[PDB]
RNA sequence: GGCCGCAAGGUUAAAACUCAAAUGAAUUGACGGGGGCCCGCACAAGCGGUGGAGCAUGUGGUUUAAUUCGAUGCAACGCGAAGAACCUUACCUGGUCUUGACAUCCACGGAAGUUUUCAGAGAUGAGAAUGUGCCUUCGGGAACCGUGAGACAGGUGCUGCAUGGCUGUCGUCAGCUCGUGUUGUGAAAUGUUGGGUUAAGUCCCGCAACGAGCGCAACCCUUAUCCUUUGUUGCCAGCGGUCCGGCCGGGAACUCAAAGGAGACUGCCAGUGAUAAACUGGAGGAAGGUGGGGAUGACGUCAAGUCAUCAUGGCCCUUACGACCAGGGCUACACACGUGCUACAAUGGCGCAUACAAAGAGAAGCGACCUCGCGAGAGCAAGCGGACCUCAUAAAGUGCGUCGUAGUCCGGAUUGGAGUCUGCAACUCGACUCCAUGAAGUCGGAAUCGCUAGUAAUCGUGGAUCAGAAUGCCACGGUGAAUACGU
């Protein structure tokens, strides 16, 4: 945290990543369209597997 | 950093992109076992006629805002000083001060 | 001693972030550089429109930017003839579809960035720094703040030995983490060198 | 310290027998956090010692200690620019601690083959009133007696 | 010079020259080999080290064409460097260009893919193939390659005693101040002192003071105990299949994962105390009095550090203090110092075979099973953007043999010969393997350092930088002490 020598005097940072999983057992055509036609927030990442 | 060092870096990345496939071919030839044993000599003698700046190991990671050749972090593209500045201003999503 | 950044120490407790998105390791650096270039261009273009904050979001495969300003007319223009141009340039820089939104600052006298910008502007036209500082403090305390602090440093008045001065009114508790404290800074370029300004404003606990 | 009261830590009793004195002896003997090695050494030594005297290990140990426990010692004082040796009484816990420390220090200085052998020889000599431990006790008492005028 | 005295001397009493001050009484600090009260691994009581040997690394000096620049008592010396073979590079020797290696302007024509010759290379010359899109109202020139002229570009060049921003230190110490009132001609004082008490200017009672601010405490992260939601890639007590294995049908109970809640406050009892603030014991409880560990740094001090991250006033150079290139140097070696690693052995060295962890990283990435090699590795090849696959086998420990106090069956510097891999390229100057050689050293003079509990000591494991290069730095668990009478 200093532009020159001092060698102690540090800063420590973190990033945390949260994760969730959801399972659908018996789908139908209407539901799959309903999911594929949905929008969510500007900070969530969504992965769909068939 | 001086204005000529960054120019050197741009030139390096350009040439490395340009000559990528030829080198991989020549190196596969030289490495492969059971070769004619003169094709090896030829490939070795040709791999050194290409420009020196076309090798990926002549490149140096630098800070994207200042040009500093030390204290580089790969997740951010910046040096320690500018990382701290942006972090305190609030421009790096998810990052904050840690204790445990 | 040295002090910790108020905004920084408060992120996640009472203060929000300026950028919101998720990315992985192969996109993080590029996204940061694109945001930096966007902010540089907007701050150069809107120097006289009283900008105090630029918030960036990256949903799906586009970019949406919110500008917090105190003179929205100068930004919007005659039926959009300026907002459209800004959107085109930002889309070119980002490389994806773009959207711009404009939000208004009701009280410019309780905003940390705008007070500091006003002081620097006055200092560059040869006004007396004591007058500037006292006016700032009085305005803030008149319009409803619970406390304010102002600090200035450099070659004041053309002196040869540099100096630092500050004024305070009300409460300004910096060790309390639930306190709502706004902070920002600015720089003035004169014929004798650089002068620096810092501003703190307190609004209440939460 | 200056303004403190420190309580006593609890110590588990030995597994084979049930004495806390022997646990403290193991503790004083151990090095680098290896309690198993110390327990092996002590148990082997007490085994080889019980024969040489035809009594229980505990009785041999107690008789060995009773000849090395000290009674009076000397502290140093310097307020007038000169060092004076002032005799003081020793209290029971310190008596036991000093005895154990001296026994182990004497043992490590011998020249036999195994550490268990050295420990057993030292304990036997102590029960017979010979060796460096008893010499140390005698020297301390002599110094304390020679300075009785400063009590 | 006169008077007086045996003498020692006494009494009366000037000038030249030189300086701009000499001095009294009070006021706020700092200091004392002055006094009083209280703190801290400050001492004392203990455990392990450094100073001696060999090696790794930084600094002074000397050397050299160059050994690039900066940091210098505590608070510089494994420090900027979180990684110098070329590159990085800012230094040296030699070969080269001048509106330029990086930008904005004006106007004269056309563009990117292969392939030949002289060059150490930079850079010179010969060739072959192509004719883009697009209002062509013909002006588009947007896109991007050439050359010419001049407003300009460029500088890790000096001043951290002209500066902004950022940091060290006294010190996580308990202090530092204001408004109104009152006292003194004034500088100033009171409040903030006093009797008790606390880790604390923490709190209560008194008192020409009455109130408020910055600090102290609390709100934030983590760890220890409980219950209610969801149960796959994570979990198996009851039930039933057997190729023995959570393998399979199943179960939602238990470990565990991660969201909302409960809990600790001198709350309750007894004694002391100013009919107080508090203190010392006891119950219940996973935990008791700040439960344990982090983050959090007041007004100020040292013209403390950094113009070489960046930004910036003043000075300075522009066919050169600015570009490009191939070789060398930052790794030198009579010597002095700081910080570390491995040892000098039986609480151990060597051979066989066998329990028990935590936290992390991975697409130009991590690389299983199988085959070849004594080995460092090589060939062929699944799986995984991951509670699923891979890195990846914990070590100290325990059981059985042998060595027998020897410079050793202890220690592993140095040197010869033969190899593997990264990389255009390992001479100067890389890491690792195999056969051989087998140095100093038997516990270190005067000095001197760390540590109060899951701490010291000791054993292994991961990551950042990174083509390759840790005995350094930042993190994780295993075994597990001694001592504190006292100031």
């Amino acid at each position: 945290i200093s532009p020159h020598v001092n060698k102690d005097a540090r800063d420590q940072y973190e990033i945390r990543t949260h994760l969730r999983l959801v399972d659908i057992v018996e789908p139908t055509e209407k539901t799959v369209d309903a999911l594929m036609r949905l929008d969510l927030a500007a900070g969530v990442d969504v992965q769909i597997s068939l | 950093a001086k204005q000529s060092m960054k120019a050197r870096e741009v030139k390096r990345v350009a040439l490395a992109d340009k000559y990528f496939a030829k080198r991989a071919e020549l190196k596969a030839i030289i490495s492969d076992v059971n070769a004619s044993d003169e094709d090896r000599w030829n490939a070795v003698l040709k791999l050194q006629t290409l420009p020196r700046d076309s090798s990926p190991s002549r490149q140096r990671n630098r800070c994207r805002q200042t040009g500093r050749p030390h204290g580089f972090l790969r997740k951010f593209g910046l040096s320690r000083i500018k990382v701290r500045e942006a972090a305190m201003r609030g421009e790096i999503p998810g990052l904050k001060k840690a204790s445990w | 001693g040295q002090k910790v950044h108020p905004n920084g120490i408060r992120l996640g407790i009472v203060k929000p972030w300026n950028s919101t998105w998720f990315a992985n390791t192969k996109e993080f650096a590029d996204n940061l550089d694109s945001d930096f270039k966007v902010r540089q261009y907007l701050t150069k273009e809107l120097a006289k429109a009283s900008v105090s904050r630029i918030v960036i979001e990256r949903p799906a495969k586009s970019i949406r930017v919110t500008i917090h300003t105190a003179r929205p007319g100068i930004v919007i223009g005659k039926k959009g003839e300026d907002v459209e141009k800004l959107r085109k340039v930002v889309a070119d820089i980002a490389g994806v579809p773009a959207q711009i939104n404009i939000a208004e600052v009701r009280k410019p006298e309780l905003d940390a960035k705008l007070v500091a910008d006003s002081i620097t502007s006055q200092l560059e036209r040869r006004v007396m720094f004591r007058r500037a500082m006292k006016r700032a403090v009085q305005n803030a305390m008149r319009l409803g703040a619970k406390g304010i602090k102002v600090e200035v440093s450099g070659r004041l008045g053309g002196a040869e030995i540099a100096r630092t001065e500050w004024y305070r009114e009300g409460r300004v508790p910096l060790h309390t983490l639930r306190a709502d404290i706004d902070y920002n800074t600015s720089e003035a370029h004169t014929t004798y060198g650089v002068i620096g300004v810092k501003v703190w404003i307190f609004k209440g606990e939460i | 310290p200056r303004r403190r009261v420190i309580g006593q830590r609890k110590i588990l009793p030995d597994p084979k027998f049930g004495s806390e004195l022997l646990a403290k002896f193991v503790n004083i003997l151990m090095v680098d956090g290896k309690k198993s090695t110390a327990e092996s050494i002590v148990y082997s030594a007490l085994e080889t010692l019980a024969q040489r005297s035809g009594k229980s290990e505990l009785e041999a140990f107690e008789v060995a200690l009773e000849n090395v426990r000290p009674t009076v010692e000397v502290k140093s004082r310097r307020v007038g620019g000169s060092t004076y040796q002032v005799p003081v009484e020793v209290r029971p816990v310190r008596r036991n601690a000093l005895a154990m420390r001296w026994i182990v220090e004497a043992a490590r200085k011998r020249g036999d083959k195994s550490m268990a052998l050295r420990l057993a020889n030292e304990l036997s000599d102590a029960a017979e009133n010979k060796g460096t431990a008893v010499k140390k006790r005698e020297d301390v008492h002599r110094m304390a007696e020679a300075n009785k005028a400063f009590a």
